[PDB]
C-alpha cells in the first residue's frame, strides 16, 4: 500500500518534435554529380526495418507537418551549391539581332551577336538560335534587335554540362533519438488519426520530381483515389489528388538540334543553339484518351463525396497566372518543357485516338519563386523523348457566388511545396523521450 | 518475443517495461561542406546530446547502470490516484506520460535531491568505521 | 610494470587483462572552415561517438561501472571448445577475437537480454516486499 | 537550502559537499554556416568532450554512479598535512585544489591502478567459485 | 609505443593514408588560391621582342 517512483529507461515514448533530418540514397554507380544525390548521400541500408505500432493511433497533419518546409528549402539550396561553379553568362547579354528561322505565314529565331572570346582584346561574331521566350525586343518601336529576358532584371549563369537534372529516390532519415511515424492506412485522408501506424527510420525512395499542375512520377494511392486539402470548403487551398491506376504521358522534342560549343574566355565555354538538323516540329506530350476519360471519371466520383452525391462538375484550363503557373512546366532530359493542359481540363461531368498537348520549350528558367539568379539550360544534343508516369493532380475551384449548382475545377500550380506533401503525407517526425517515472511498491535498500 | 523498436508503445505499461532493452539499443546508434554534412554533422551532436542528458539524469539519480530503479520518494497521490492494476495493466507509457507530464518537473528535482544527494553523505559517514 | 598503449597485444589474454586501464585511458581523450577545421570537427565527433558505443553497450549489458564484468550466460561450446589454460596462456586477444569474431553478434544479444532484462524485473518484484 | 549554480564555491568544503548535485546538472546541459553556427557547434561538441572525460575518470575509478566515492588508496601526508577539522572546516574546495593540484596527477594515476585495476580481477578470483 | 610479440600484415600500395593525403595537398593548393588575384584581363595580345 506504500508506493514510491521508479524510474524506467527505454519507455515507448514519443511527442511532436521538428529535427533536422538528413540524406540517404541506395548505392547507384556510375557521368555523375547529380545534385541532389551529390558526392556523397549516406548510403541506404541494405536492409530497411519497418516496425508496426500495434494498438497505436496518432494524429497527422500533411499540412503542418514540417519535413516539406525542409525539403523545399533543401532542393532550393541544392540548387544553388550546383549554380555556384558553373559559368555565368554575364557578358552574353550583348545585344542581339535576331532573324527568323523560309517560311511564310516561328517560335525560335536566329540570333547573331558579338561575344567576347578567350584574349580580352580580341571579339568575335557568333551566330545561335535561340527561343521566343527567353528573349524580348529591345525596341518596341520596332526596329529589330532583340535581347535576353532576364539581362533586365537578374544575372545568369549556365548549368554545367555534366550534372544531370533526372531525380533519383532519396530517403530522408532522422538522427538517433528520433523516429519517424509513417501512417499505412490506405483510405486515409489529409489529416485526421491513422488507425494503423509503423515506425522506420528513413522514408521511402522519394524522387524531388519539379513539376507543375500534374504530378509525375509521384506514388500512387492505394484502393481508391485520394482527395487531399486543407479546406474542401475553402476554394483558395488547393486540391491535392492522388490517381490509384498512372496514366502514361509521352513528351517529345522531335528537333534534332546541335550543340555549339562557343569559348567566351580563358576556361569559359558557352553552349549555344546550333541550327536544326531536319524538320521543324514543336515539343509536345501524348495522353491516352481512353486512360484519362476513365481516370478523369474516377475521380468525379470521389469529388461528389465532398460537393453532394449529385452536382454539376465541370473542367476548364487555368485562367490565373502566366508563365509556370499556367502551363504544366517540367523537365525531361535536361530541357524544361511548358504544355498547354487546355486539352485535358476541358469537359463537364452530370449524373489508340491519344490527346496532344501543345508544349513550349525555355533555356531561361527563374524556379521557385526565385529572384536575382536565372540559370541557363545547355541544349541537348540529339532528340529528346521521355515516359513519365502521371500519378497526381493539383486543382482549384473558381469561386463565385454560385449557388453551389454547378462546380469548376481548374489545375494551378500556386506552391512547389504541394509537390512535397503528395509524398510527405504519410510520415511524421517525433523525439524519443525514454524516460517514464511510474509509482510500484518497490522501495531502495537503506544498506 | 521481440516485435522492434517501440512495438510495444500500445502495449500495456507493464508488457512494455519488458522491452526496454530494445529502446536503450536504437537510442544512440574535395569539400565536405556539402548541405548534406552540415545536416549530418549536426544531427550526429543532437543524437548523443540528448543521449547523455539522460544518461545524466540517471547519474544524478544514482540509477545509471541500469533501466530499471527504485527509489526512496514516495507517490504523492496528487500526482495520480490510480492504482497499480489501473496504471500497469489499464494505461499506456503515452497516455500515462500525458497524465504525468505535469508533476514531471517536480518530481525529477524530488528524485535527485531525496536519495542520491542525502544517500552519499549518509553512505560516507557509515562506512566512515 | 606498464608498456604503453596496446602493450599487451601479443600477450596472452591472461596478461593483457591485468592492464585494461591503459586502453581505456586512451579510448576517449576570421573562418575557422579551413580543411583541417572540418577535418578536426568530424574526427573529434567520430571519437566520442565510438565511446558512447560501447559505453552504450556495457549500459544495457548491467556492466557500466566495471572493466571486468561477469554474466549469467552459460559458455555455449559451439563457439569455442578451448580450455581454460589454452585460452587465457596460448591465445592473445586479437587472435581470440578473430576465432569469436564469427558468433560476437549472437554473444552480445544473449548478453543484453538474458541476464539484464530479465534481471531488471525479477530485482523490483524481489525488492517488492 | 539552494543557492544556484557554484553558490557554495566559498563556503568550507564540508558545506559545498552537500550540494554537489548543483553543479552536476548544469555541467552538461539556405546556410547555416553563419559564424555563429561554426561557433555554437564547435561549443557543443567542446561541452560533451569534458563531461565525457571527467564521467571517463570517474568510470576507470569505479565511481560512475556516485558523486561521493570512497577508494582504497590511503591519503599520504606529502600531499597535506592538515587534520580533518581544518580541511572540511577551515578551508573551500578552490584553495584546496590549489594546495593540491601539484600532485593531482600523480593521485590520479594511484586512483585508477591501486584499486579498481586490482579490484577487478580480485573480484573475478572470488566469484570464481 | 613498442608492442612486443606483435606481427602485423602492411600494404602501403592498399594504405590510404596516401590517397588523403594526396586530396588534402590539392584541397589546399585551392584553399590558397581563391583569395589571390586572378589574371583574367593578362589575356590580351602580346607583342614579344628577344631579350
Ligand atoms: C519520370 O520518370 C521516368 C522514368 O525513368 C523518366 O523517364 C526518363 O527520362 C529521362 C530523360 O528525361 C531518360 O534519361 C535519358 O535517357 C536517354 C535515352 O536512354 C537511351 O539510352 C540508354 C543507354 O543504355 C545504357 O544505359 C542502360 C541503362 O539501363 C543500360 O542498360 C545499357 O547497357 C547502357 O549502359 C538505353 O539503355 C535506353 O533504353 C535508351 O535507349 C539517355 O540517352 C540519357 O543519357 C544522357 O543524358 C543524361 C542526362 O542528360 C546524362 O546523365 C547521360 O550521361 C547521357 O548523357 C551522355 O550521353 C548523351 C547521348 O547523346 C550525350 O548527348 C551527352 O552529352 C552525354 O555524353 C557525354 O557523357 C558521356 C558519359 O560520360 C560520354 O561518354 C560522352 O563522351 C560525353 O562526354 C538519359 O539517361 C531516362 O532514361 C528515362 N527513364 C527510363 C527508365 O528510361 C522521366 O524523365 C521522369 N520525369 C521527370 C519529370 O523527372
Ligand atoms: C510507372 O507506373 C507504373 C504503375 O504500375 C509502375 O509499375 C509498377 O511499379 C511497381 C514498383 O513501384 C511494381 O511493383 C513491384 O514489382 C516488383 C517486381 O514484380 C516486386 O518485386 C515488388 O514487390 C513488392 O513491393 C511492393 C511495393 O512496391 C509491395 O507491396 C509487395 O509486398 C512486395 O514487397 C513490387 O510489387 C509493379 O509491378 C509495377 N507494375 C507493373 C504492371 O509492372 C512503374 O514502375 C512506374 N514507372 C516508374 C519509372 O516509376
Ligand atoms: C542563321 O544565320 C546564319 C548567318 O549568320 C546562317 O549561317 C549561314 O548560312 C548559310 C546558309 O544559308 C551558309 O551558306 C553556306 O556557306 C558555306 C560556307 O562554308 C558554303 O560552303 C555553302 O555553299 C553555303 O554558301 C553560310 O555559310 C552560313 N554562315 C556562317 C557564318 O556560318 C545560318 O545558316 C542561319 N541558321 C538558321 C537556322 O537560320
Ligand atoms: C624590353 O622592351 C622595352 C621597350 O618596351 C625596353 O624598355 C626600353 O629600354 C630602352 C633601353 O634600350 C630604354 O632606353 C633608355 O630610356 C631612358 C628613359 O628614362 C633613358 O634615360 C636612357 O638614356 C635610354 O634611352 C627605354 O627607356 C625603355 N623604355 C621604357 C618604356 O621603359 C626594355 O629595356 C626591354 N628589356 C629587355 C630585357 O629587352
Ligand atoms: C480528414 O478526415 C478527418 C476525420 O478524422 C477530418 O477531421 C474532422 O473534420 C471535420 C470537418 O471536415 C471536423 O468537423 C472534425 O472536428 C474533424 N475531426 C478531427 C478529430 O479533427 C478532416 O477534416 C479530414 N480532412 C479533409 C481535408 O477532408
Ligand atoms: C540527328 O542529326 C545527326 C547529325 O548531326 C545524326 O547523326 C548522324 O547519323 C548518321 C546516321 O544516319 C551518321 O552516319 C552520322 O555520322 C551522324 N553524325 C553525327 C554528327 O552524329 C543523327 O542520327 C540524327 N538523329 C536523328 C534522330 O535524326
Ligand atoms: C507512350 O509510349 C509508349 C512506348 O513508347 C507506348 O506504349 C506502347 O503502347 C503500344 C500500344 O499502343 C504497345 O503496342 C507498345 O508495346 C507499347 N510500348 C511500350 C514500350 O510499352 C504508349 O502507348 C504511349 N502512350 C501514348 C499516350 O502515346
Ligand atoms: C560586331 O562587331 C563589329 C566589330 O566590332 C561591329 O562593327 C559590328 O557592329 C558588331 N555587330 C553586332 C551585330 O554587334
Ligand atoms: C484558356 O482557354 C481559353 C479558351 O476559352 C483560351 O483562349 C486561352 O488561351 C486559354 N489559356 C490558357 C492559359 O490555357
Ligand atoms: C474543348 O473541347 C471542345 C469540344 O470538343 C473544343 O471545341 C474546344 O476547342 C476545346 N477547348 C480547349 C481549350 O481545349
Ligand atoms: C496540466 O496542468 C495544467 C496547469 O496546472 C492544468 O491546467 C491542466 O488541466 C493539467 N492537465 C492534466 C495534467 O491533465
Ligand atoms: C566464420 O564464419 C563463416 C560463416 O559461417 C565460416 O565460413 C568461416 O569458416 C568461419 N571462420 C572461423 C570462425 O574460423
Ligand atoms: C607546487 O609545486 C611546485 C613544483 O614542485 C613548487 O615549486 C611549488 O612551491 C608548489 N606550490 C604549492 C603546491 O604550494
Amino acid at each position: 500500500e506504500n508506493l514510491w517512483v521508479t524510474v524506467y529507461y527505454g519507455v515507448p515514448v514519443w511527442k511532436d518534435a521538428e529535427t533536422t533530418l538528413f540524406c540517404a540514397s541506395d548505392a547507384k554507380a556510375y557521368k555523375k554529380h547529380n545534385v541532389w544525390a551529390t558526392h556523397a548521400c549516406v548510403p541506404t541500408d541494405p536492409n530497411p526495418q519497418e516496425i508496426h505500432l500495434e494498438n497505436v493511433t496518432e494524429e497527422f497533419n500533411m499540412w503542418k507537418n514540417n519535413m516539406v518546409e525542409q525539403m523545399h528549402t533543401d532542393i532550393i539550396s541544392l540548387w544553388d551549391q550546383s549554380l555556384k561553379p558553373c559559368v555565368k553568362l554575364t557578358p552574353l547579354c550583348v545585344t542581339l539581332q535576331c532573324t527568323n528561322v523560309a517560311i511564310t505565314d516561328g517560335e525560335l529565331k536566329n540570333c547573331s551577336f558579338n561575344m567576347t572570346t578567350e584574349l580580352r582584346d580580341k571579339r568575335q561574331k557568333v551566330h545561335a538560335l535561340f527561343y521566343k521566350l527567353d528573349i524580348v525586343p529591345i525596341n518596341e518601336n520596332q526596329n529589330t534587335s532583340y535581347r535576353l529576358i532576364n539581362c533586365n532584371t537578374a544575372a545568369i549563369t549556365q548549368a554545367c554540362p555534366k550534372v544531370s537534372f533526372e531525380p533519383i529516390p532519396i530517403h530522408y532519415c532522422a538522427p538517433a533519438g528520433f523516429a519517424i511515424l509513417k501512417c499505412k492506412d490506405k483510405k486515409f485522408n489529409g489529416t485526421g488519426p491513422c488507425p494503423s501506424v509503423s515506425t522506420v527510420q528513413c522514408t521511402h525512395g522519394i524522387k524531388p520530381v519539379v513539376s507543375t499542375q500534374l504530378l509525375l512520377n509521384g506514388s500512387l494511392a492505394e484502393e481508391e483515389v485520394m482527395i487531399r486539402s486543407e479546406d474542401i470548403r475553402n476554394n483558395a487551398k488547393n486540391i491535392l489528388v492522388q490517381f490509384n491506376t498512372p496514366v502514361q504521358i509521352n513528351c517529345t522534342r522531335p528537333n534534332n538540334n546541335t550543340r555549339k560549343s562557343i569559348r567566351i574566355g580563358p576556361g569559359q565555354w558557352f553552349y549555344a543553339t546550333g541550327d536544326i538538323i531536319g524538320d521543324i516540329r514543336q515539343a509536345h506530350c501524348n495522353v491516352s484518351k481512353a486512360t484519362w476519360n476513365e481516370t478523369l471519371g474516377k475521380v468525379v466520383k470521389q469529388l461528389r463525396k465532398h460537393f453532394g452525391n449529385n452536382t454539376i462538375i465541370r473542367f476548364a484550363n487555368s485562367s490565373g497566372g502566366d508563365l509556370e503557373v499556367t502551363t504544366h512546366s517540367f523537365n525531361c532530359g535536361g530541357e524544361f518543357f511548358y504544355c498547354d493542359t487546355s486539352g485535358l481540363f476541358n469537359s463537364t461531368w452530370i449524373s489508340n485516338d491519344s490527346i496532344t498537348l501543345p508544349c513550349r520549350i525555355k533555356q531561361i528558367i527563374n524556379m521557385w519563386q526565385r529572384i536575382g539568379q536565372a540559370m541557363y539550360a545547355p541544349p541537348i544534343q540529339g532528340v529528346i523523348r521521355c515516359v513519365s508516369n502521371i500519378t497526381g493532380l493539383i486543382l482549384t475551384r473558381d469561386g463565385g457566388s454560385t449557388d453551389s449548382t454547378t462546380e469548376t475545377f481548374r489545375p494551378s500550380g500556386g506552391d512547389m511545396r504541394d509537390n512535397w506533401r503528395s509524398e510527405l503525407y504519410k510520415y511524421k517526425v517525433v523525439k524519443i523521450e525514454p524516460l517514464g517515472v511510474a509509482p510500484t511498491r518497490c522501495k531502495r535498500r537503506v544498506v | 518475443v521481440f516485435l522492434g523498436f517501440l512495438g510495444a508503445a500500445g502495449s500495456t505499461m507493464g508488457a512494455a517495461s519488458m522491452t526496454l532493452t530494445v529502446q536503450a539499443r536504437n537510442l544512440l546508434s574535395l569539400l565536405k561542406l556539402t548541405v548534406w554534412g552540415i545536416k549530418q554533422l549536426q544531427a550526429r551532436v543532437l543524437a548523443v546530446e540528448r543521449y547523455l542528458r539522460d544518461q545524466q539524469l540517471l547519474g544524478i539519480w544514482g540509477c545509471s547502470g541500469k533501466l530499471i530503479c527504485c527509489t526512496n520518494v514516495p507517490w504523492n497521490s496528487s500526482w495520480s490516484n490510480r492504482n497499480l492494476s489501473e496504471i500497469w495493466d489499464n494505461m499506456t507509457w503515452l497516455q500515462w506520460d500525458k497524465e504525468i507530464s505535469n508533476y514531471t518537473q517536480i518530481i525529477y528535482g524530488l528524485l535527485e535531491e531525496s536519495q542520491n544527494q542525502q544517500e552519499k553523505n549518509e553512505q560516507d559517514l557509515l562506512a566512515l568505521d
